[PDB]
C-alpha cells in the first residue's frame, strides 16, 4: 500500500473522501479558527489547497464533530478555491500579511473587531459574517449588533446536511463557496443570489416572506431558503449599509475586483519618473483593463464612453506640490449595473 | 581530468555555472571570510563565478585555526550576486582574527583597487559586520564610494559616517541550501604535533589521516553548526543581491533609473513577510524593504538612502552624481600638469561640456534644452582669482539637474 | 570496464539456484551503476541438462525495444519471443525483498500476459 516495494499493483480498501475543486481569482479567502485547534497552533497561517491536502495534513479521518472540518467540507463541496487558516486572535497581524486574500470569512467564530479594523475603504476586503443562530425575532430587532459596514454581509441561518451532529454547518462556509463558483462562473459583478447549495445542505429554521420583509433594509441579513421546486437557494445580495451606493453585494465586490486588478496593472509605474511619458503610459494600462472590463459585460453602458473615464494631468488630477511630493493622482470613474429585485405580476380578466 | 589521447574526454559532476556580465559604473568589493587557495590581505579581482572558485574555496565554513571553526555565508551571497547579474568584482579576504591592524587598512586598500564604486559585507553576524562599516572613513565614503548595508533591526536606522553615500535594506533572503565543500577545500593550519612542523597540515583531509582525535573536535563542531543553520534556515545577507541589482539595472536602463521594482531571483523565501503599515514606518526612517507580491513575487521596494533632504534623498540622483564626477574627474586627468593659462582653460571647459551634452541625450538629466540641464563656469575673474592660479589651482564649476521618482501612485474612485 | 565515460552496460546472470528469503542472494554483486542482475535461468522445448542463461535473451530484448520505443524506454513489461519459461516461480513477496539496494530484475509470468520481463 503506503510502503512500496515491488514494481506493480497494490491493493487497499481506504475510505476516504474524494471532491474537487476550482480556480477563483477574486474569491480566495481566509477562515477564522479556534486557537484550540491542534492543527493550527504554533504556525501564523496555513494554506489549504483542496481536500485532499488538508486530509493529508490532518493525517485523522474526516470528523462530523469538527466544526473546522466540516466548514472545510461544505466550503470546497461548494466549489471553493484554496484558502487560508488564520486563528481568530491573529486576524489584524497576519491578514494584512497575505496578498492575496479577498474574503474574510467567520467559520463560526466572532470577528466583529477584527471586521471593524480590516474592512476599510482601500483595503480591497469584503467580510461574510453568521447569522443569529436561534429563531428571528419579529420586532426587526435580531440585527442590532452588526456594525453599518458597506463591507460585509451577513447569512442567515445555519445548516445541516445528512453528515451533521449536534453541531451545525455555519453558514458562512458554504457561503464563500458560492462566491467562489459565481464569479468563476458568471463574473464578479453578478449576484451571489439566486443560486443552488450544492451537497444536502439545508436551512435548519424556515423563513417566510413575511419574516424577510422585516430584514431585506437597512443592516439587512441575506435568508437561505428553500422553494417548493428550485431547492435550496440564497435569497438576498443586500451588504450592512442601505445606501444608493454599496446597496448590494455585486456593486460593492466589483469595485474592490476592479481596484485590485487595476493597482496590479499599474504598478510598473513605481519608482518611475514622475513625468507626462510615465503618465501617458500608466493612462494606457487602466484603459486598456476598462475596456476589457465593459466588453465582458461587467459595466453598464452602450458604449465605453458612457462605462468608464479615466483622467490624469497637470491642474486636472495633480499640482506643483504633488508633482514635487511624488505624488501621481488619477481619477477613475465606472457605473455599475444593478440587478433586478422585486418582480411584479398584474393579473386581470 | 589530465588529458593524454587526443580526442573526447567524458565527465560526470555537479558543478554549476553563470553567465558572465559586464559593467564600469558598479564594481563591488566583497569584505568578509573568504578562504583564497593561495596563501598571499590583499584586493583580488574576480571576472566571474567560474574564476571564484579556481581563485577560491567555495563553502560554508571559514577556514580552521588551531581548535576553533567559524560559519561564513560569503561563498553563498557571492553566488546570489551572480545570478541577479552581477558582473566583475573584488575580493578582500579577512583571516584570522580582525585586529584594529585590519581594519585601519581597509580604506587604503580600497582605494589601491581603482575601479571599486560599491562595498558590501556579506556576513549574517551583525556584530562583524558593524566593525566593517565603522571602519568606513568619511574621506573614503566622499571619495565617490557607494555603501550597501543589510539593517539589523526593523525599527532603527544604521549610523554610518556618510549617510548621504549609504543604503540599507531590510530583511535578510532565505535559500534552498547552503553550498558544502569536501574536507580537502576546508583551510586547516595551525597543527603542530612532535614529528610534524606546522605548515605539513593544509586541509581538514591532511588533518584526518594524521590525527582522528582532533579530526573528530573538529567536526562535531562543524555538525554542530549545520545543525544550527538548518534549524533557523539557510539565512543569507540581502546586501550580496542588492550588488547585483545595481549592476544589472545599470546596463540595462542607467544609473538614472532607482534600483527598485527589480524581481529577486535565486532566492527561497523572506526572513520576514512585511506589511503595508510597516513598510511606511521603515521608508520614512530610511530603510529599504524587500517586499513579497503575490502578482510579482519577491521585489524590491525602496530607493531612499539614510540622509533625508531634498537634495540626496533618492539613490539614483546620489548614485548619478557620483558617476558624473568620477567619469568628470576622469577626463580632467589628461590636464593636469598643462600650464595654467587661458587656452588650457577653454580646453577643460569643451570636455566637460561635451560629456554633459552626451548625459543629457540619454534622459538622465532633466530639461528640454541642455540649457535647462547643466552649466559650466571657468574663468580669471569667475571662479578662480590671481592668487589660485600663482598657486597652481584650476577651479571649474559645475551644476547639473536630476530626475526624481515617482514613489506614491493615488487612485481616485467615482460611482459615477 | 564499467567506468563512467567508457559507454558500456554489464548484463549479469543470476544465481542458478533458489533465492534465499533472507535477502542476501546478491551479497557477490558489485554496486555498480553500470550493470544489471538478471533472475532466473530461462528453459524452452529445446532444452537439456544445462539452462539457458537469462543474459542472452534479455540482451535481445534490448535490441528489439531501443530499435522500437527508443533506448529511454523501460527495456521491461515486454515479452520474451520463443518459448522461453523461467526455471523457477517468483512471486510478489520474493520480489518485494530484491528490489532495492542491489536489486535483481526478475522474469516472471503473469496469467494472461505470458512471460514478461520484471
Amino acid at each position: 500500500t503506503t510502503i512500496t516495494t515491488y514494481p506493480g499493483v497494490y491493493i487497499e480498501e481506504d475510505a476516504s473522501l474524494s471532491l474537487s475543486v476550482s480556480s477563483s481569482a477574486t474569491a480566495v479567502p481566509v477562515f477564522a479558527v479556534a486557537g484550540d485547534n491542534p492543527l493550527i497552533s504554533g504556525k501564523p497561517y496555513i494554506r489549504i489547497s483542496n481536500w485532499l491536502e488538508y486530509l493529508t495534513l490532518k493525517n485523522e479521518q474526516f470528523d462530523p464533530a469538527n466544526t473546522l472540518d466540516i466548514s472545510l467540507r461544505a466550503y470546497f463541496i461548494n466549489g471553493g478555491g484554496y484558502c487560508y487558516l488564520v486563528q481568530t486572535t491573529d486576524l489584524e497581524k497576519q491578514v494584512p500579511k497575505l496578498d492575496d486574500v479577498t474574503l474574510l470569512v467567520a467559520a463560526g467564530e466572532n470577528i466583529t473587531t477584527a471586521v471593524s479594523t480590516l474592512c476599510k475603504p482601500g483595503k480591497g476586503l469584503f467580510a461574510i459574517f453568521d447569522g443569529p443562530t436561534t429563531e428571528l425575532k419579529s420586532d426587526g430587532t435580531s440585527n442590532s449588533d452588526y456594525d453599518p459596514n458597506p463591507f460585509a454581509a451577513v447569512y442567515y441561518p445555519w445548516l445541516t446536511a445528512d453528515w451533521t451532529t449536534t453541531i451545525d454547518i455555519p453558514p458562512s462556509a458554504a457561503i464563500a463557496g458560492v462566491y467562489c463558483s459565481v464569479d468563476s462562473t458568471r463574473g464578479v459583478w453578478k449576484a451571489p443570489a439566486n443560486v443552488p447549495i450544492q451537497g444536502g445542505l439545508q436551512p435548519k429554521y424556515p423563513v417566510t416572506d413575511d419574516l424577510q420583509a422585516q430584514y431585506n433594509q437597512g443592516k439587512a441579513l441575506n435568508m437561505i431558503r428553500t422553494f417548493p421546486k428550485s431547492g435550496t437557494l440564497v435569497w438576498g445580495a443586500r451588504t450592512l449599509e442601505d445606501n444608493d451606493n454599496w446597496r448590494y453585494i455585486p456593486v460593492r465586490r466589483l469595485f474592490n475586483s476592479a481596484e485590485r486588478d487595476i493597482k496590479n496593472a499599474m504598478s510598473f509605474a513605481v519608482f518611475e519618473p514622475n513625468s507626462q511619458p510615465t503618465w501617458e503610459r500608466v493612462r494606457s494600462a487602466v484603459n486598456n483593463y476598462l475596456y476589457s472590463l465593459w466588453q465582458q459585460g461587467g459595466l453598464a453602458g452602450n458604449k465605453p464612453d458612457d462605462a468608464y473615464f479615466v483622467q490624469i494631468g497637470k491642474d486636472i488630477t495633480m499640482t506643483d506640490d504633488d508633482i514635487k511630493q511624488g505624488k501621481m493622482i488619477i481619477k477613475i470613474g465606472m457605473a455599475a449595473v444593478r440587478p433586478a429585485e422585486f418582480i411584479i405580476l398584474q393579473f386581470t380578466q | 581530468t589530465i588529458p593524454t589521447y587526443p580526442g573526447v574526454y567524458i565527465e560526470e559532476d555537479a558543478s554549476l555555472n553563470l553567465s558572465v556580465n559586464q559593467g564600469n559604473t558598479a564594481i563591488p568589493v566583497f569584505i568578509g571570510l573568504f578562504s583564497p587557495k593561495n596563501t598571499n590581505s590583499q584586493v583580488t579581482r574576480v571576472n566571474s563565478w567560474l574564476d571564484f572558485t579556481n581563485l577560491f574555496n567555495a563553502g560554508c565554513i571559514a577556514p580552521i585555526t588551531i581548535v576553533i571553526v567559524n560559519y561564513t555565508t560569503s561563498s553563498d551571497a557571492l553566488k546570489l550576486y551572480f545570478q541577479n547579474g552581477g558582473g566583475p568584482c573584488y575580493i578582500l579576504p579577512q583571516l584570522d582574527r580582525l585586529t584594529q591592524g585590519f581594519l585601519d587598512s581597509i580604506p587604503e586598500l580600497i582605494k589601491q583597487a581603482l575601479e571599486i564604486t560599491l562595498i558590501v559585507c556579506p556576513e549574517w553576524d551583525s556584530g562583524y559586520q558593524s566593525k566593517i562599516y565603522n571602519s568606513l572613513t568619511s574621506s573614503l565614503l566622499n571619495a565617490g564610494y557607494f555603501l550597501i548595508a543589510d539593517n539589523q533591526d526593523k525599527n532603527t536606522a544604521l549610523i554610518t559616517e556618510v549617510a548621504s553615500q549609504t543604503a540599507t535594506y531590510y530583511p535578510a533572503v532565505k535559500v534552498s541550501q547552503l553550498i558544502q565543500a569536501e574536507d580537502s577545500q576546508i583551510a586547516v593550519s595551525g597543527y603542530e604535533d612532535a614529528k610534524t612542523k606546522s605548515d605539513e597540515v593544509k586541509n581538514l583531509a591532511q588533518l584526518k589521516e594524521k590525527n582522528p582525535t582532533v579530526y573528530q573536535q573538529a567536526v562535531q563542531k562543524i555538525q554542530a553548526i549545520q545543525d544550527e543553520i538548518a534549524a533557523n534556515g539557510n539565512i543569507i545577507p540581502v546586501s550580496a543581491v542588492m550588488a547585483g541589482i545595481y549592476c544589472a539595472t545599470d546596463a540595462s536602463r542607467g544609473v538614472w533609473k532607482a534600483p527598485a521594482n527589480i524581481v529577486l531571483s535565486g532566492i527561497s523565501d523572506v526572513a520576514e513577510r512585511l506589511t503595508d503599515d510597516e513598510q511606511g514606518e521603515m521608508n520614512s526612517k530610511g530603510i529599504n524593504a524587500i517586499r513579497y507580491f503575490s502578482h510579482k513575487g519577491f521585489v524590491v521596494w525602496g530607493a531612499r538612502t539614510l540622509q533625508n533632504d531634498d537634495n540626496w534623498r533618492y539613490i539614483p540622483v546620489r548614485r548619478l552624481f557620483n558617476a558624473a564626477e568620477r567619469d568628470i574627474k576622469q577626463a580632467m586627468q589628461s590636464v593636469v600638469f598643462e600650464p595654467n593659462s587661458q587656452p588650457t582653460w577653454e580646453r577643460v571647459k569643451s570636455a566637460i561640456d561635451n560629456y554633459l551634452y552626451s548625459l543629457w541625450q540619454q534622459g538622465a538629466l532633466a530639461g528640454n534644452k541642455p540649457q535647462e540641464a547643466y552649466f559650466v563656469q571657468i574663468g580669471k575673474d569667475v571662479t578662480m582669482s590671481d592668487d589660485d592660479i600663482k598657486q597652481g589651482k584650476m577651479i571649474v564649476k559645475v551644476g547639473m539637474a536630476a530626475v526624481r521618482p515617482a514613489e506614491f501612485i493615488i487612485l481616485q474612485f467615482s460611482q459615477q
